């Protein structure tokens, strides 16, 4: 259960969150949004699918024992901390990454 | 000795969706396995759809996987046909098809009276 | 079908009492949607204690699963958690999560209250 | 000497429609109090003898064995009707049986996102005989292409799992049954136990 | 799953005449065929079950041998009714028909 802790970026140039872990192809994934001050939200479940209210530039992507999104565009907005989380069927709990930060100018 | 029966013709507009049905008449309706059918005006015959007591309900023809579903009922001894989208070779009438195989989906010697099932502006 | 949380401000450093409050509102506590709360320490992740349905089913995390319970109820729609004997071990903010809607061999939380940070140790 | 006679409810797993974990005990002290240190019952009531004088009713065998249903089918434990659990998974003998005793166990086999251990068979050949093991589980052959290990249109799975999510509602549940038999035909005879 | 095709899609017969058909069967099988009857504008009836052996009541003009990948049945007369469209179809690909074939009474 592995991923980058922090990552910087320029604004408005794509960038790659990545979250590892072993035979995670397997399983799917659900990753979530916060930034500091209040509650976060959920902005890609099953890897491929986005709720309502979020834009398509958030796409998830599996490839194996690795996960990424993507950030097409970025602002202040969506400059956040990202979070992992695999769900179990095993021992049946939730299990969660650390985050990973962004950073801008 | 059992006959089969099911639903009418319909000449719903193209571009939807469509559903009909397949009544049984006898025997036990679960654990047989029912089959369907497609007889072009033009064109020879051609395959989809099984349900099973094991419940696969899913051996389709890849020509077709993805835009047909058979979900038939036990309980009213009914089979049901949807399709995805109605086009031009979706003009071709349908059959329901009954054999003497206790599961197999095999060989088949009973059939329906047909169904008309053209579509058109 | 939102969700809205409260709990206590702030207390002394060293106790066993603690406690939290959730409310529905736009939904019922009766089934489809198991109730689950959620740690992380200030500087730190996220870190599951547990979840919670309606007909018993009662679950909590491996660790710290000592002193955990949960109260849920019908009568005001509401769920709370009870962990005793803290001692400044971890002070947090504790969200509330549901499951939503169930799928195949996956869950994911939502939605969620806005979160109650308390002091430490209560 | 007392027996274990339902202490085996409190047990972690009552196997599957193949193995019935049964016990067929001879000789022990078993009296009704046994059977009422439980409470919640579901189907408590029995086709063979009415519980109000099973004091006394002492006969040599017990026959008895329990497995998990689920909680849509509960009816079919009886004798002689129509069900999958009991036209192809197990049929009671329709002449006189001792009991049954059914309860739900949502609480204990039910666990979230599935737990497929649980299994139920599925059709095989003719009607099944009553009161006898199924428990081959090698593929089955719907007809004339023989197979090979596989699954196809001909290569057919004999098993499949109740799954069992608790979100389920009074449709889906683990109802944990029992079935006794009290017969006698014999010499012998157990403790008859008011005295 | 087969490109399964028909030798040939039509045929010429006169009355009695001693015909012969044959579908191509490229998928090796072991007697895994069914003959199929259709009268145009009508539902379709089958003539024979495994390739091997007759089914219900129909007269025993109708036969055939295949047994391994070549695959024929005859008739050997044609008088009154026989005059319509026939299939043949396979197992091991699960269902799937032949091209069928056109006999017209000359």
């Amino acid at each position: 259960l592995t991923q980058p802790p922090s990552v910087s970026v320029a604004p408005g140039k794509t960038a790659r969150i990545t979250c590892g872990g072993n035979n995670i192809g397997s399983k799917s994934v659900h990753w979530y949004q916060q930034k500091p001050g209040q509650a976060p939200a959920l902005v890609i479940y099953y890897d491929s699918d986005r709720p309502s209210g979020i834009p398509e530039r958030f796409s998830g992507s599996n490839s194996g024992n690795t996960a990424t999104l993507t950030i097409s565009r970025v602002e202040a907005g969506d400059e956040a901390d990202y979070y992992c989380q695999v769900w179990d069927s095993s021992s049946d709990h939730p299990i969660f990454g650390t985050g990973t930060k962004v950073t801008v100018l | 000795q059992v006959q089969l029966v099911q639903s009418g013709a319909e000449v719903k507009r193209p571009g939807s969706s469509v559903k009909v049905s397949c009544k049984a008449s006898g025997g036990p309706f679960r654990k047989y396995a029912i089959s369907w059918v497609r007889q072009a005006p033009g064109q020879g015959l051609e395959w989809m759809g099984s349900n099973i007591p094991v419940f696969e309900a899913t051996h389709y023809a890849p020509k077709f996987q993805g835009r047909v579903t058979i979900t038939a009922d036990d309980s009213t001894s009914t089979a049901y046909m949807e399709l995805s989208s109605l086009r031009s070779e979706d003009t071709a009438v349908y059959y329901c098809a009954r054999g003497e195989t206790v599961v197999a989906t095999a060989t088949l010697d009973y059939w329906g009276q047909g169904t008309l099932v053209t579509v058109s502006s | 079908v939102q969700l809205q949380e409260s709990g206590p401000g702030l207390l002394k450093p060293s106790q066993t009492l603690s406690l939290t409050c959730s409310v529905s509102g736009g939904s019922v506590s009766s089934t489809t949607y198991y109730w689950s709360w959620i740690r992380q320490h200030p500087g730190k992740g996220l870190e599951w204690i547990g979840y919670i349905l309606y007909n018993w089913n009662s679950s909590y995390n491996p660790s710290l699963k000592s002193r955990v319970t949960i109260s849920i109820d019908t009568s005001k729609n509401q769920f709370s958690l009870r962990l005793s004997s803290v001692t400044a071990a971890d002070t947090a903010v504790y969200y509330c999560a549901g499951f939503g809607d169930y799928g195949g061999n996956s869950f994911w939380f939502d939605p969620w209250g806005q979160g109650t940070l308390v002091t430490v140790s209560s | 000497n007392l027996c274990p006679f339902h202490e085996v409810f409190n047990a972690t797993t009552f196997a599957s429609v193949y193995a019935w974990n049964r016990k067929r005990i001879s000789n022990c002290v078993a009296d009704y109090s046994v059977i009422y240190n439980f409470a919640p019952f579901f189907a408590f009531k029995c086709y063979g003898v009415s519980p109000t004088k099973l004091n006394d009713l002492c006969f040599t065998n017990v026959y008895a064995d329990s497995f998990v249903i689920r909680g849509n089918e509960v009816s079919q434990i009886a004798p002689g009707q129509t069900g999958n659990i009991a036209d192809y998974n197990y049929k009671l003998p329709d002449d006189f049986t001792g009991c049954v005793i059914a309860w739900n166990s949502n609480k204990l086999d039910s666990k979230p996102s599935g737990n497929y251990n649980y299994l139920y068979r599925l059709f095989r050949k003719s009607k099944l005989k009553p009161f006898e093991r199924d428990i081959s589980t090698e593929i089955y052959q719907a007809g004339n292409k023989p197979c090979n290990g596989v699954a196809g249109s001909n290569c057919y799975s004999p098993l499949q799992s109740y799954g069992f999510r608790p979100t389920y509602g009074v449709g889906h549940q683990p109802y944990r049954v029992v079935v006794l038999s009290f017969e006698l035909l014999h010499a012998p005879a157990t403790v008859c136990g008011p005295k | 799953d087969i490109q399964m095709t028909q030798s040939p899609s039509s045929l010429s017969a006169s009355v009695g005449d001693r015909v012969t058909i044959r579908c191509q069967a490229s998928q090796d099988i072991t007697n895994y065929l069914n003959w199929y009857q259709q009268k145009p504008g009508k539902a379709p009836k089958l003539l024979i079950f495994d390739a091997s052996n007759l089914a219900t009541g129909v007269p025993s003009r109708f036969s055939g041998s295949g047994s391994g990948t070549d695959f024929t049945f005859t008739i050997s007369s044609l008088q009154a009714e026989d005059i319509a469209t026939y299939f043949c179809q396979q197992y091991d690909d699960p269902l799937t028909f032949g091209g069928g074939t056109k006999v017209e009474i000359q």
